[PDB]
């Protein structure tokens, strides 16, 4: 569906002007080889790569400009009526679950340290074990999150934290 | 070795190999499943 | 003590003191006293609102059937003046009001220090005490007459019967898309199938 | 049905050496089952303990969700555009409405994100107030069992009717949670409606099994 | 001229005094500390404002201060 | 890197909607969205005592002014 | 009073690098004419690189 002036990659000419002109790059590079010979295959393996990618952008519901190129739609409310969560949307909530996992990674494995005798040595000389067994129970870390959110577990009072002359 | 395992335990080292695996598996994702936007 | 659900104990800050009190907080909105002396202006605010809001509303239809001036509709008049004029009581020489933006600007310049005077307690700009004001009396009340209990609770009963109406209103008009009256009248001809249930 | 130390267990009669240590019949729904050790840390314990009763009553009112709108339209006339709970959703897509009773003036609902944010923040807010075991509503006696406002007819008053109770809860609670599983596994396998798959099993006992769609795999 | 002065925070360690290039400090007999002397500054027409002092000092926020201000000939480190 | 390859279709390239609404709001007709001055049946584009908008429109719907110009990735 | 010898203290002299900062007290002086009696070991070092600073009982929250 046709929104914000864009057509669709699927009934686009200036798409299909600009596989066009990337195979045929692709033929002129071939005409110097050999029908048989390897550089002709690696050539024509570049091609079918080129094609079936053009054709996946067709195939996806892409929206083409005018220069012939997809765009992508951001606002959420745009995206999800207009099926194109898959563009911003999807790959948001995907990188926010990876970044709170390391996230809770790291802090968990230095809050375990601190407590140790000299901490700073278990910063330069990685404890492995520990770290592998705290990267493997992180899987679930809003529970983590939220129980430390909640409870109030997760801010240090302002008592507590150095501070300049203010 | 009887400290070699420490050695390999510490900070570069430990980054390059994580680094290696990571993006390793980057790579063999966009082998297998290209072009994804 | 009378209540709004059967046998339902009332929570610790609603004791009786106050009149409408049926032991209504699940959400515990008045636990904190300081509040409460707010709510409880507000609430007898929004209530007056709605009485008003809600005469003035039947007052088209009523007016229109009567045959007294063709009014437009309530959901009407801001369209009415946003493209036409607004004509009072249909003669087009009263008001003949013609842009929503000024009525607006109007609006606000005019119910700025009524409502800020109420606020304060008196016609100043700082507030006599701690204390909402809610019935004023003196030039508020020229028959001389109120502030007993049961006129109070006569008020917050009204008040809250003319709320729940008022959403109605708004819902009735959104759904079946003409006026109350009609609605009523429409519910008073065939009422098992002019309802909402019914499809 | 019990608490103690000679409470029904998990393989009955045959449960001398079946039940770890520190399931000592203290909680309800005590069988001593615990044969992956999961609940040998007591922090852990008392986490996993939340989280089976949150489950449970999630999969009970979701089997009575999964069920009901498919009989009202069955019993009753009410028609629903997609009745089947794993086709319900895609009619908010497209330029379709969600009807509550398939009443046009009901909820009308046609969008999908607005209902879905509105959601999260509804839940951001109310199951931060779970977990903090205070809030609007109060203050919990206990975090799986809250009191109050979400007791308002006082059946928790009573110490050994509350104690039976909790019992009756968690029991009521896995049945639904396998039942749960069960629609998912059986729209999976199957693809059709549960009650096409208890009429087709009411309708022959004999082949319409999994045991005719187990061949194929 | 710069300015030095010496705050009550000293334990006379005299590292400050042992550090400067420029013989501006001293050692002086004191009572507030266990080391009974305390830093003083009596020659800061010396002072070239190196802030070698405030370097060597030991104390949380150092107890000797360099201000630097006005330029002379001495003060600017010129042979010429 | 991705121009560098021979790949222009393999750009991110992420749409200004929230620039395009405005200038949507605005009176521009140019991304199909049809609010406030860019619909017709708006309370905002039929305000009787408007009188600037005929001008206003005139002006943002053509390429030469640079009145809210076009925008894109 | 002092803090005895091994006790815990926060640190209250708001220019210090330490202050709102948990430390160890080593040594208490006795004597009314010191100005800083007490002896306070950190676990973090300042700027300077030094990690022990005396403190008068008015800066410091035992
Ligand atoms: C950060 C700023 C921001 C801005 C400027 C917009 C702007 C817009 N939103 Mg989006 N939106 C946003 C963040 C934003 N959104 C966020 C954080 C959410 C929750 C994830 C949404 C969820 C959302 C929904 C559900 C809808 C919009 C819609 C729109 C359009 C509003 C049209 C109208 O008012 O009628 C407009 C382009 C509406 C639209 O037209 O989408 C088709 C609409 O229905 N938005
Ligand atoms: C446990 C690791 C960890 C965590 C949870 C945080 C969390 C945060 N950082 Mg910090 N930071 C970290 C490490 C961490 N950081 C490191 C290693 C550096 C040095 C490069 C910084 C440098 C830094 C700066 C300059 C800033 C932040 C800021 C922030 C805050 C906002 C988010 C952000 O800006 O991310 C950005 C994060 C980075 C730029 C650093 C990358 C962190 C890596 C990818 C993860 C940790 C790596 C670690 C080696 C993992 C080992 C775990 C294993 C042994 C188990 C947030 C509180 C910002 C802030 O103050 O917000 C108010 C801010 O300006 N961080
Ligand atoms: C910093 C912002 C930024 C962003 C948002 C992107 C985003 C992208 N890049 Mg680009 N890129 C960038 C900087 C960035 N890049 C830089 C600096 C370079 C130069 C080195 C590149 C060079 C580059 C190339 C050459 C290519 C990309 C590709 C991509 C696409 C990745 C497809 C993929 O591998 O996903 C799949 C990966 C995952 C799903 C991660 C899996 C992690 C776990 C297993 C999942 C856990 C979830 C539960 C994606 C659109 C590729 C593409 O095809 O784009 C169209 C591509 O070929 N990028
Ligand atoms: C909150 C209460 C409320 C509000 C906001 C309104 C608002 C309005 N009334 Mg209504 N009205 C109300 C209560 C209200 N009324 C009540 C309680 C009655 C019975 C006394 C009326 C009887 C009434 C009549 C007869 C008319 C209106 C009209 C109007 C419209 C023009 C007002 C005007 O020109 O004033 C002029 C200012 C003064 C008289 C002072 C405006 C939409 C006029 C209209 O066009 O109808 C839609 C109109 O002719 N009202
Ligand atoms: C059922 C409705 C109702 C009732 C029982 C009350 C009762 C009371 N009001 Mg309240 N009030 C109401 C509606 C009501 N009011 C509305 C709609 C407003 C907004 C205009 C107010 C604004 C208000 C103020 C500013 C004050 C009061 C005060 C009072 C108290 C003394 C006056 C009195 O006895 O009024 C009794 C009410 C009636 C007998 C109803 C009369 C019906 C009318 C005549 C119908 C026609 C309305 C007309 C079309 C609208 C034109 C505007 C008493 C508790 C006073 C107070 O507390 O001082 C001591 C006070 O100062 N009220
Ligand atoms: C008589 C022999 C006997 C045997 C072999 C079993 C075997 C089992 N019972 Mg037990 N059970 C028994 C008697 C027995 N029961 C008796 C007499 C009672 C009291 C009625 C129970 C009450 C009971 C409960 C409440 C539960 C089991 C459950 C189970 C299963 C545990 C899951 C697993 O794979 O191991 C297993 C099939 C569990 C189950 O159904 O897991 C799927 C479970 O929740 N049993
Ligand atoms: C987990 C519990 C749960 C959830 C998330 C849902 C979710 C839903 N129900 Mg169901 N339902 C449930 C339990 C649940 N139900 C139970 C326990 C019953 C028996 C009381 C029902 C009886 C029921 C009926 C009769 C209908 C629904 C309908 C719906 C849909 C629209 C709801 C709506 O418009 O909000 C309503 C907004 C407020 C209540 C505010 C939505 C899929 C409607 C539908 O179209 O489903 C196909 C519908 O007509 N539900
Ligand atoms: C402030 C608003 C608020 C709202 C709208 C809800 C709403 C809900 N709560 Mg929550 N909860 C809240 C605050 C709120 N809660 C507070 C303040 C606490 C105490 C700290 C809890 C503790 C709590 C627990 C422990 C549980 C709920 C559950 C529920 C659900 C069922 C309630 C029930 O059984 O009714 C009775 C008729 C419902 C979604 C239950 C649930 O969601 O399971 C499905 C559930 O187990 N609530
Ligand atoms: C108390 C409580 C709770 C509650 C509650 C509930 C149910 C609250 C509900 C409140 C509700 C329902 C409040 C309505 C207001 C209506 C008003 C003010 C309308 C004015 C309307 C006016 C002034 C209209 C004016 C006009 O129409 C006129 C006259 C002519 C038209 O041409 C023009 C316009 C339209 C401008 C909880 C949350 C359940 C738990 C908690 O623990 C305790
Ligand atoms: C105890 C134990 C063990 C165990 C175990 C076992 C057997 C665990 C099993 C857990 C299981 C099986 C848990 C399912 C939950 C399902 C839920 C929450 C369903 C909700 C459903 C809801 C809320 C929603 C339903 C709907 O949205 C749907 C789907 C579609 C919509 O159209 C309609 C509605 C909105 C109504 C080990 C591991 C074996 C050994 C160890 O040692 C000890
Ligand atoms: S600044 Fe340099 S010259 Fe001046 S007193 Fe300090 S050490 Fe001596
Ligand atoms: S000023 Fe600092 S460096 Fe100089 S003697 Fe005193 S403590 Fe030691």
């Amino acid at each position: 569906e046709a929104i914000l002036g864009l057509t669709p990659c699927a009934e686009s000419a200036k798409f299909q002007k600009v596989l066009t002109k990337e195979v045929k790059a692709l033929e002129k590079r071939e005409k110097l080889y050999e029908p048989g010979s390897a550089p002709f295959q690696a050539l024509e393996a570049t091609k079918a790569k080129t094609q079936a990618r053009f054709a996946k952008y067709a195939e996806s519901g892409l929206l083409c400009g005018a220069d012939g190129l997809p765009h992508l739609i951001s606002d959420p409310g745009l995206a999800v009526k207009y099926g194109h969560a898959g563009e911003t949307l999807i790959p948001t909530i995907g990188f926010l679950y990876v970044a709170g996992y390391i996230g809770t990674a790291g802090r968990t494995y230095l809050q375990e340290i601190s407590t140790r005798q000299k901490p700073t040595q278990s910063e330069i000389i990685i404890d492995v074990p520990l770290a592998t067994s705290i990267a493997f129970k992180s899987w679930d870390w809003p529970n983590k999150a939220v129980k430390e959110l909640a409870s109030g577990t997760l801010l240090e009072d302002a008592k507590n934290v150095p501070v300049s002359r203010r | 070795m009887k400290y070699f395992t420490t050695y390999l335990s510490t900070a570069p080292v430990v980054a390059v190999l994580w680094f290696t695996l990571t993006a390793s598996l980057l790579i063999e994702i966009n082998r297998f499943f290209p072009d994804i936007l | 003590r009378p209540t709004w659900f059967p046998g339902a104990e009332a929570p610790a800050w609603l004791t009786g003191e106050f009149p409408g009190d049926r032991g209504f907080d699940p959400c515990g909105l008045a636990r904190d006293p300081v509040d409460f002396a707010k709510f409880r202006d507000s609430e007898v605010f929004h209530g007056r609102w709605a009485m008003l809001g809600l005469v003035g509303c039947l007052v088209p239809e009523v007016f229109g059937n009567l045959g007294i001036a063709q009014l437009p509709a309530w959901y009407d008049a801001a369209t009415v003046a946003n493209t036409s004029n607004l004509d009072y009581l249909g003669n087009p020489n009263l008001v003949h009001a013609s842009n929503v933006s000024f009525i607006a600007l109007s609006t606000l310049l005019l119910m700025g220090p009524v409502e800020a005077w109420r606020w304060n307690g008196a016609l100043a700009s700082e507030a006599k005490s701690a204390e909402r004001t809610t019935y004023p009396g003196g030039p508020f009340d020229p028959l001389k007459l109120g502030a007993s209990p049961e006129l109070k609770l006569k008020e917050i009963k009204n008040g809250r019967l003319a709320m729940v109406g008022m959403f109605g209103f708004w819902a009735q008009s959104y759904v079946t898309g003409e006026g109350p009256l009609a609605n009523l009248a429409a519910h008073l001809a065939d009422p098992a199938h002019n309802n909402l249930l019914n499809t | 049905k019990w608490y103690g130390p000679n409470r029904p267990k998990w393989l009955g009669p045959l449960s001398g050496g079946a039940v770890p240590e520190y399931l000592k019949g203290e909680y309800a729904g005590d069988y001593g089952f615990d044969t992956a050790g999961l609940a040998a840390d007591p922090k852990l314990f008392q986490r996993y303990r939340d989280a089976e009763l949150q489950n449970g009553r999630w999969a009970m009112l979701g089997v009575l969700g999964c069920l009901a709108p498919e009989v009202l339209s069955n019993v009753f006339g009410v028609p629903y555009p997609e009745p089947v709970w794993f086709k319900t959703g895609a009619t908010i897509l497209n330029g379709g409405s969600i009807d509550y009773l398939a009443n046009p003036k009901l909820i009308h609902a046609s969008n999908l994100l607005l209902t879905l944010v509105l959601e999260l923040v509804f839940f951001f807010a109310a199951e931060t107030w779970r977990e903090a075991g205070e809030g609007p509503l109060g203050k919990a006696q206990d975090k799986s069992y809250p009191g109050g406002v979400f007791d308002p007819l006082g059946l928790s008053k009573d110490p050994a009717a509350f104690a039976e109770a909790k019992v009756k809860e968690v029991k009521n609670g896995r049945l639904a949670m396998l039942a749960m599983l069960g629609l998912f596994v059986q729209a999976g396998v199957t693809g059709q409606s549960p009650l096409e798959n208890l009429s087709a099993h009411l309708a022959n006992p004999g082949v319409n099994f999994w045991t005719s769609y187990a061949p194929t795999l | 001229s710069h300015s030095v002065k010496i705050y009550n925070t000293c334990i006379g360690c005299t590292q400050c005094v042992r550090a400067c290039p420029t013989d501006v400090l001293e050692m002086v007999p004191w009572d507030g500390c266990k080391a009974g002397q305390i830093a003083s500054s009596p020659r800061t027409e010396d002072c070239v404002g190196c802030k070698r002092c405030e370097s060597a000092c030991p104390t949380d926020f150092l107890s000797v201060r360099v201000y630097l201000g006005s330029e002379t000939s001495r003060s600017m480190g010129l042979a010429y | 890197v991705m121009q560098a390859f021979g790949t222009p279709e393999k750009q991110i390239l992420i749409e200004p909607v929230f620039a395009q609404w405005i200038q949507s709001a605005h009176g521009k007709n140019i991304y199909e969205l049809n609010i406030l001055l860019s619909s017709d049946s708006s309370n905002a584009f039929s305000a009787s005592q408007a009188i600037w908008l005929p001008g206003w429109l005139n002006g943002i719907n053509d390429k030469s002014t640079s009145l809210f110009l076009q925008i894109g990735p | 009073a002092g803090p005895a010898r091994g006790s815990t203290v926060k640190v209250t002299r708001p220019e210090s690098y330490w202050y709102n900062q948990y430390g160890k007290v080593i040594s208490v002086d006795e004597s009314g004419a010191i100005r800083y009696p007490v002896v306070v070991r950190f676990e973090k070092e300042n700027y300077q690189g030094v990690t022990t600073n005396n403190f008068a009982l008015d800066e410091l929250e035992y």
